[PDB]
RNA sequence: GUUUAUUAAAAACACAGCACUGUGCAAACACGAAAGUGGACGUAUACGGUGUGACGCCUGCCCGGUGCCGGAAGGUUAAU
RNA sequence: GCUUGAGUCUCGUAGAGGGGGGUAGAAUUCCAGGUGUAGCGGUGAAAUGCGUAGAGAUCUGGAGGAAUACCGGUGGCGAAGGCGGCCCCCUGGACGAAGACUGACGCUCAGGUGCGAAAGCGUGGGGAGCAAACAGGAUUAGAUACCCUGGUAGUCCACGCCGUAAACGAUGUCGACUUGGAGGUUGUGCCCUUGAGGCGUGGCUUCCGGAGCUAACGCGUUAAGUCGACCGCCUGGGGAGUA
């Protein structure tokens, strides 16, 4: 979750949170408790993963 | 155990019972008796100062012990019997040094087991230990407002106190009714909650019933005449003011508290 | 893996943040990934090993 | 009579009684005729999260096997003794005897 | 199930031998014994709807094999739930 | 004023507002600003302009107090929060950390309904 | 069941049950110039007041008026 | 009588199978307090709502309830419904390896009995979040809706009832035979284990396909192919799964 550097730094380049919390996890958790459009929905993920 | 009545003869139809066996079937402890003689509602001018009493059974007093003195001295409750002075029961203990004394029989409490008064008793339901001693967020009866008065605090069967605070000298208690009360520290306090819940699930059935637990008819107010009651006459039904005592102070939300001496004790009155 | 005490072992199978790295990262046949997970749980518990990385 | 692996803390200021109870405890286990296999103590070792905040503490494992009701009344020692924060006893796993 | 002493001790018993594991009234006396441990466990929890279902796989079997060996051999019948203190 | 010369600065940014709040390693705040508190109210105060405008007038309002190095703790997801912490260095501070503290449960909480929109 | 002893026994009163409200104990409340007493040797699963009146299915909308409860900013406001 | 069906015993394996008890960490809400100050929240935009009685933000302490991120996987277990932190106790089943034992003890099953999501009902608790009803704000021609702000039953626990679902692989159960390929998961045997290998042999499971079947779509050794046993059900749409 942190970052620090020393002296030599220009940018922020914390792309820890492209990696963990942001983009998924947080928008995952604003919406319904189901039980059933996820077994769905990683049916579908599961069944689109496919060659 | 409740237990519903079966319907022969009406005035049993509604009946509902709070039966325990574990009650003594039997004669109380003799010298822990006295003489309590029933009043009518008069006081000592033979005026009715409280309305509705009379009647019902004759009842013998019973010393139960509230202070709880006798400290670190273990107690093996001999058995439980019926009160018929209050809404919970009465237990029957008796001390290593052989003194038999009546305490208010808290919840889980049965025949042949150990209770304890005292600073270094045990905390575990039936000890009677002092407010400093407890653990905050436990529930307790018994409880004393002054120290070495006696137990007034949740005295009813089915009723706790919850220890919410220890600030300094004080302990912050939610009482029963919801008010939150400051008590000194120093009172005991007796563990667990006392233990009759089931008392509030009787349903009594006939009128006969209230009648031998002394308490007599009510007049309605507006069932009277003007001079009886400020709720009075009218010609079939007839309310048409705002609802009063008979001695025309307002019923139906009108404060009357006033004390002003126990008001620092006081955080919060009860919702 | 089968142990919860070598948190050598079960921090290198584990994020920067606390949170248990999945076996389509680190190899880890499916068994040894379901007692890696719950000896990180029991570490955890323990205190050897943080839950997150704002306690 | 099985197995089982006793780990937990205690509370750091009382610390000077740590071998004490360990004597006490294992002394239960000799109460039941069960014998004990391992006993580490491992230090007053810091703790990953705080807890009543409380950092670096004193952990104790142990690995006894026992009939389960004395086992069940050093469960009920856990819980009163104030003494003792986080125990956590385990599995058969039969008999173990080495370090980590 | 059933501890190995208590089926060594079971066979023990109700065999010809030891080793002789499979016979019927062998087979009856274990479903038997666990069918009496279990009525202990069931008097408890009492909502443990499937081990019950385990329990009444080894009743149904137990009947199945009491109606063989009643119409294959009736005097081991006889002796056999005189023994086990069963059919009530 | 108290001469402080070390905070943290709490930005919150979700999605409709971001709210930027300078404070000490204690946690008592020393000022904040709100993208909605300058001015663009509405579908205006959720941008990344709007997050900086409001950064840029966080740092100001603690002039009083001398802060050199701060901490960045974030928090929320928002249109703001990226372009936050780079007018924080647009003003001058030594920005020391840049932690993420958004709150996840470990299944906690039933989340709301909503929006069939 | 009770009631107009002596023209009214009833659909009226009562009632179990329900609800609202007061009451933290030196309780509210009542009798009492006061002391005191009843409430109660009870303690909120208790006690007082008010309405409705077993049970079953239910109890809708209105807070502008009158009351009550709460608020404290401002206006007005006694003795001093 | 016999062992190739069925079952018992020995040793292990994997598992969110069940029931009871305890505990842990994040987060939401509430309460008390510190800092601090003009907004916060919300939306397509707004307003209702909260806020100078000091909100929101932020830090500390506490209470309480529910759910258990990551692992997590057309992964696992269960007859089905379903079951997801960690630990203990009680307990059911499955599968594998070699050997021993019983000896057809088997398959299906009308009536019968049991289990059976969710909502609902009864009694007693609990009640943080979410949220039928309800209220307000909007949107609109209207808006008894979608959207916003609140919000009660309910959701949670104990015991009893109900007895249903797109309770669905829309595919009854049991057994036998019939070309293949790529995986997953869990056992076991053999070989330089010369490593994250090579060769087999079981259990469960996913995707694609051959013959065959099928109205077609598709199914395809887990059949909707080729057969056998027993059960359940169908007979045009509506009326009506109603009286």
């Amino acid at each position: 979750i942190k970052v620090r550097e020393n002296e030599p730094f220009d940018v922020a380049l914390r792309r820890f949170k492209r990696s963990c919390e942001k983009a998924g996890v947080l928008a995952e958790v604003r919406r319904r408790e189901f039980y059933e459009k996820p077994t769905t929905e990683r049916k579908r993920a599961k069944a689109s993963a496919v060659k | 155990a409740v237990v519903k009545c079966k319907p022969t003869s009406p005035g049993r139809r509604h009946v509902v019972k709070v039966v325990n066996p574990e009650l003594h079937k039997g004669k109380p402890f003799a010298p822990l008796l006295e003489k309590n003689s029933k009043s009518g509602g008069r006081n000592n001018n033979g005026r009715i100062t409280t309305r509705h009493i009379g009647g019902g059974h004759k009842q013998a007093y019973r010393i139960v012990d509230f202070k709880r003195n006798k400290d670190g001295i273990p107690a093996v409750v001999e058995r439980l019997e019926y009160d018929p002075n209050r809404s919970a029961n009465i237990a029957l203990v008796l001390y290593k040094d052989g003194e038999r004394r009546y305490i208010l029989a808290p919840k889980g409490l049965k025949a042949g087991d150990q209770i304890q008064s005292g600073v270094d008793a045990a905390i575990k339901p039936g000890n009677t230990l002092p407010m400093r001693n407890i653990p905050v967020g436990s529930t307790v009866h018994n409880v004393e407002m002054k120290p070495g008065k006696g137990g007034q605090l949740a005295r009813s069967a089915g009723t706790y106190v919850q220890i919410v605070a220890r600030d300094g000298a004080y302990v912050t208690l939610r009482l029963r009714s919801g008010e939150m009360r400051k008590v000194e520290a120093d009172c005991r306090a007796t563990l667990g909650e006392v233990g009759n819940a089931e008392h509030m699930l009787r349903v009594l059935g006939k009128a006969g019933a209230a009648r031998w637990r002394g308490v007599r008819p009510t007049v309605r107010g507006t069932a009277m005449n003007p001079v009886d009651h400020p709720h009075g006459g009218g010609e079939g039904r007839n309310f048409g003011k705002h609802p009063v005592t008979p001695w025309g102070v307002q019923t139906k939300g009108k404060k009357t508290r006033s004390n002003k001496r126990t008001d620092k004790f006081i955080v919060r009155r009860r919702s | 893996e089968i142990d919860y005490k070598d948190i050598a072992t079960l921090k290198n199978y584990i994020t920067e943040s606390g949170k248990i790295v999945p076996s389509r990262i680190t190899g880890t046949r499916a068994k040894y990934q379901r007692q890696l997970a719950r000896a990180i749980k029991r570490a955890r518990y323990l205190s050897l090993l943080p839950y997150t990385d704002r306690h | 009579m099985r197995h089982y692996e006793i780990v937990f803390m205690v509370h750091p200021d009382q610390s000077e009684q740590v071998p004490g109870m360990i004597e006490r405890y294992t002394a239960a286990i000799t109460g039941a005729e069960g014998k004990i296999h391992r006993l580490e103590d491992w230090g007053r070792r810091q703790l990953a999260y705080p807890i009543n905040k409380l950092h670096k503490a004193h952990y104790v494992l142990m690995n006894v096997e026992a009939p389960q009701e004395v086992i069940d009344e050093l469960e009920t020692t856990f819980r009163f003794n104030d003494a003792v924060i986080r125990s956590m006893v385990m599995r058969t796993k039969h008999a173990v005897t080495e370090a980590s | 199930s059933l501890s190995t002493e208590a089926t060594a001790k079971i066979v023990s018993e109700f065999g010809r031998d030891a080793n002789d594991t499979g016979s019927t009234e062998v087979q009856v006396a274990l479903l038997t014994a666990q069918i009496n441990h279990l009525q202990g466990h069931f008097a408890e929890h009492k909502k443990d709807h499937h081990s019950r279902r385990g329990l009444l796989r080894m009743v149904s079997q137990r009947r199945k094999l009491l109606d063989y060996l009643k119409r294959k051999d009736v005097a081991r019948y006889t002796q056999l739930i005189e023994r086990l203190g069963l059919r009530r | 004023r108290k001469q402080v010369s070390d905070g943290v600065a709490h930005i919150h940014a979700s999605f409709n507002n971001t709210i930027v709040t300078i404070t000490d390693r204690q946690g008592n705040a020393l000022g904040w600003a709100t993208a909605g508190g300058s001015g663009f109210r509405g579908s205006r105060k959720s941008t990344p302009f709007a997050a900086q405008v409001a950064a840029e007038r966080c740092a100001d309002a603690v002039k009083e107090y001398g802060i050199k190095n701060l901490e960045v703790m974030v928090k929320g997801p928002g249109p703001g929060r990226e372009s936050t912490i780079r007018a924080l260095n647009a003003a001058g501070f030594r920005i020391t950390n840049i932690t993420d503290v958004t709150p996840i449960p470990h299944n906690g909480c039933r989340p709301p309904k909503k929006r069939r929109v």
